[PDB]
């Protein structure tokens, strides 16, 4: 009835490890009419980030005098799951769209631009679970395809636990019927969190263990993500941490 | 669409080395520790109307909760539970519908509730929970009062007699199906201190906060890192080492507010 | 199958006569982080408000180059009645609003504080009839709080018709199954009327009758205002006009 | 939200002053007294696709109302009653509400138009009467136009065939069950006059207005106190006095529009 | 299987005549009055058969939340509106997809048409209402619209004429029904400033040859022609009344 | 309310001239001819989780149409007939939804999609089929790159087994009943010339743009003018003729992308 998620052998419904991350596939200026985009994939999570850079903003009353002011937009597409998302905003979707706007203020060096806004569009065109991070990551990156000033790049990757084993990157049956689901995002060179959250249950223990285990998976990204700037163009087969 | 809030109270540098310049002494404006929790009242059954419900003052935060039991036929995709739906109202959105949520999931990831028991005829009619959450005055740290007065609010909930299709709103049968009681710990981050239950003021200066939650058995149950600022590993590793103690005295005095 | 509304000792359905007033409590200064605020209560009828003080307004173009705007919300919780009422604003909630504001704006000295706002929310926390009231006197108290400078205090009650007798200040039963509902609000002291609005029927004579009714009530509750503003807490056991 | 019009037209004091100066007279601007109603003229069956509709214009103020019928299932709690649903649309909202709801008000109230004749199979089917009320010209006392165009509509509504489970369009069974026909009267206190109809400018310079409904034998069937000013106790009384004695004369034209 | 005849209709029938009596080059009757709202600047009434619109200006104004406002023309504002009771079953006064698009169409033809440049950081708004439909309520309601601007003075190009030309039975017809729209193979809305040859609104939906397209094209100008010289005399007597009759 | 937008972006009368002059010579700043369409790509298949999808690439526009097929009762105004929704997305409304029912009247009217075809159990059950389409890059002539992906969206359509009450979305039945494909040229006018395929800086310029709609018999399907400006008759005379010329190349090579 309900799957099981480590087999006799340790692996998991994919294959994979609990040690191991999904595929990785990043490109960056897909976009001809945007300042900077990013197309960001995490095996089948796919993301499209778009910005449109720092410019003065339409409602003055609503600029703020040091700064620039995010904004923000975290959006599936209908055709993204196996049901049909109704594409006007959820609950889910206006607290993400908070949660990675917050999480890109404490990069982007805002202050740099008052009186301007500086706008993230965000889409997923295929959600497998984390979608909220690759979103984020794709933003980050676009962000730096648009030569915005930031703190450090963002990388992130949701830690969980399945039967009892603590692993690395969600699929969408690993989230619907784990136990926790941690999505952590981070600026990996400064070790500073950008992003943090839990649903689900976890001792104390295993939060410690599950935390160690996304630093590394952080860290692997991250150098993707650094690649992907030089290139335009990164591929990663899946692999252990 | 998501952006940066233009309203805030941008607070000035003076005042925050001043807070700061305390915390370095290990004492905040109010007098109390790093580590301490504002004074907290709970009034239960404040809202007669409710069929459970509880008025939280924590500090200058004032929360008002209230539920509402109504028969429904059960979600396709959840034949055998009944309906838990949380809301938020600030009154001083989006932060609404944040602290929705994560009060939300606290009490739902944990099985504090029950849903599973509040069926009635199976696949045919369930209880449905309507949480309404009111934010009477906000004095900071709102996500810990908005814990607080959801669980108050649901021990609080009487269950009536049901007419097998009826509602009998003057025959009290039981109480919620709850398990235990849950506590949401919210930890900032103010330059190198971690302080928990932040003031308004504290709130303003803070570089970020995160909120853990927590069963009587000392699970974390949910955790939501808020704020425009970054945190360190490390600091998120303290902070939760830190909720955890503060949350065993706040289970306990939540207990005692409860009546158990 | 409708309910008696009037035994034959001459008594209402909560025991009380023709001319007799629920029980009133009154408190100021409830909102730490309001400029003004008030709770009041009749009978089983409580609303909380909360004023925040004359300010400069958020969109300039909306405001007025002689005057304050009021900015007035009439809203019952969900759980202020016996079934849960939605949330969202309802058409009653709606003219409420506007029939309240009306008669705040002809209290308030608006011209005093050109360009600024004035806000003024209602919350229904219980309702048991005459809310309408209940959540003009506390706005106008949490005005008082505020020390925002007015014509006079407005006091209002409910006037109404039961079984052909007219009725000082209704249950929901009363406002239910009565002839007619009267909500009636003065500035006492200037005998100058606030808000009027009937619902049901009634000949001209017993309007006039009615109409006296209410003065007395009116003018009883007044001078419980009077002694809120001082003391900062009221509480009035029932009694006849 | 509800908040102080911004738009609203401020009309200078030496303007006011003149009009004042007149009602010291006992006259207007267009020339009439302090009692006396504007021209009124009722087209009837204006909107030909509607099932009853009304054309009126008082003074410059034009209101077209219409009705639609349709089959509903009644409400669970209102059994054995027809629907009666009354929108209000201001071309040139709240306002709009406002009027929506004191018409209904005094059309429900005084029972005007029966309900409980307005069930077909009780329980299963009943009639909904959708009222639309559209303001073509804002010309002044706007309320007064839409109580007489809705009652004009009622009366001009053509009821049709039930095959019994379906309408026939093009069988005119009947009429709807209307009672009487109420009028509203508004009254405007203008500093201290009372002046009844008030049109455009009066408006922009009274104080408040009240407005009565009448039924036939005059008894009284909604009072909407309106403006941002006060009224004394005494004025309120001479009001309906005079709104009253007003109210004859309305009736007695609405029924020769009408064909009584 | 040889009883089944069809479902939809025959539209054209006895003679050439269509189901309302007319010849495919035939327009219905046409009613217009000026100034008929005191409180608007500009007002129009206009009826074709039984499509009745109305519409009001309300004249140059400064506009009210300034950012929205344009440096070098007037913005104009305009809602294209369908009245509950305007149909045989009652329309939901919410706004439609449909009438959103319209009220986009329509304002861009009036766009053409009026001088906006003459008036900088002011609102020019129209409002137009169908108090009955039968077909063709888009180009009526777009014509009440130009003839209430010329009724508020507001100086423009030309006025605008229009109709929706058709294709019936194979047969190329002239200003719709109800029911030639809701059966015919083609509906082609145009419209027009006349006197410059200018198309203003252009649409078709449904089917057509190019031919048939080009034949179709060349009887709306014939039509617009009738109904623009009836335009140009409700300007002078604010009243007029046209009985159907060819082209 | 639809008004004049304040956003566009104003492009300077030197720029204009510069284009125009260009076009006296018969090229445009691209270097095409005022004939010939962008260059195109389709890719199939790119949304993976979707029924059928296309990403096409029509010059520097942008769109990724997706299609998503569900069981439902059908319309009681259509009881014979599957559901066809269409809907637009823009990124970077109203000009949304005017793209989506430009796109559907082509589809709907043409038969292109059979939807007679679609019906499971008549008067039961019926398919509906969601087509989203969502334009990612603003590059000028979005409508016609929306056809282009709504078509080739289609035509990638898998339909699924149906378990009779319930669809088994790991047997794929069949593909969805199309008649053919259809193609949307649009033709701007700028100053006194015509061109195909506007690209953005052209758009900004052009008096007005027309857009036919062809089957590939080469009959009109659908034509809708866009545009603050005006066009002669024989602008539209002309501009159809060179419409439908294009359209057979266009069709061309949309066949080649969707293997015919
Ligand atoms: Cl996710
Ligand atoms: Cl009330
Ligand atoms: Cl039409």
């Amino acid at each position: 009835e309900r799957p099981k998620l480590i087999l006799d052998d340790g692996k998991r419904t994919d294959g994979r490890k609990p040690d191991e991350l999904r595929s990785i596939k990043i490109e960056l200026g897909v976009l001809k009419n945007a300042d900077g985009s990013a197309i960001f994939e995490m095996g089948n999570t796919k993301a499209i980030a778009a910005v449109y850079g720092p410019k003065e903003m339409h409602p003055r009353h609503l600029s703020l005098p040091d700064r620039a002011v995010l904004r923000v937009r975290y959006h599936m597409t209908p055709f993204s799951t196996d049901e049909r998302k109704n594409p006007a905003p959820s609950r889910r979707e206006i607290e993400l769209s908070k949660v990675i706007r917050e999480a890109l203020e404490s990069a982007v060096l805002v202050e740099l631009f008052p009186r301007t806004a500086i706008d993230v569009f965000t889409e997923i065109l295929q959600a497998d679970a984390g979608s909220r991070l690759v979103s984020l990551m794709a933003a980050s990156l676009a962000l730096a395809d648009a030569g915005i000033p930031m703190r450090d790049l963002i990388a992130g990757v949701a830690v969980g636990k399945a039967d009892g084993v603590i692993i690395l990157d969600l699929n969408e049956t690993e989230d619907m019927w784990g136990e926790a689901d941690m999505p952590i995002a981070m600026m990996p060179s400064l070790n500073q969190v950008t992003l943090f959250q839990l649903n689900g249950s976890m001792t104390p223990d295993e939060f410690r263990q599950a935390f160690d285990l996304a630093v590394k998976g952080i860290n692997i990204i991250y150098n993707l993500e650094r690649e992907a700037l030089k290139s335009k163009y990164v591929e990663f087969k899946e692999e252990g941490v | 669409m998501s952006s940066t809030p233009s309203n805030q109270n941008i607070i000035p540098i003076i005042k925050k080395e001043s807070i700061v310049s305390l915390f370095e002494k290990g004492i905040r404006q109010d007098g109390r520790k790093l580590t301490d929790y504002r004074p907290l009242s709970i009034t239960l059954d404040y809202a007669k109307k409710a069929d459970g419900s509880a008025l939280v003052k924590l500090g200058t935060t004032m929360v008002l909760a209230g539920t509402k039991l109504e028969i429904d036929k059960p979600y396709e995709d959840t034949p055998n539970q009944g309906n838990l739906i949380v809301n938020v109202e600030l009154l001083p959105d989006e932060n609404a519908i944040e602290l929705a949520r994560v009060v939300d999931r606290s009490l739902r990831d944990s099985k504090a509730l029950d849903l599973t028991k509040l069926v009635i005829e199976p696949g045919k009619s369930v209880w449905t929970v309507w949480l309404d959450v009111y934010v009477l005055d906000y004095g900071g740290n709102v996500l810990d009062a908005c814990t607080l007065a959801s669980v108050a609010a649901l021990y609080n909930t009487k269950v009536y007699k049901v007419e097998q299709i009826s509602v009998n709103k003057n025959e009290v049968v039981g109480k919620l199906p709850l398990n235990y009681p849950v506590v949401t710990i919210s930890v900032a981050k103010v330059d190198k201190y971690l302080v928990v239950d932040p003031d308004l003021d504290e709130e303003s200066i803070m570089d970020a906060k995160i909120s853990f939650s927590y069963t009587p058995d000392l699970k974390i149950v949910g955790i939501q890192k808020s704020g425009k600022g970054s945190m360190s590993l490390q600091d998120i590793d303290q902070a939760e080492n830190t909720a955890r103690s503060t949350a065993v005295k706040l289970l306990e005095e939540l207990k005692k507010h409860l009546g158990i």
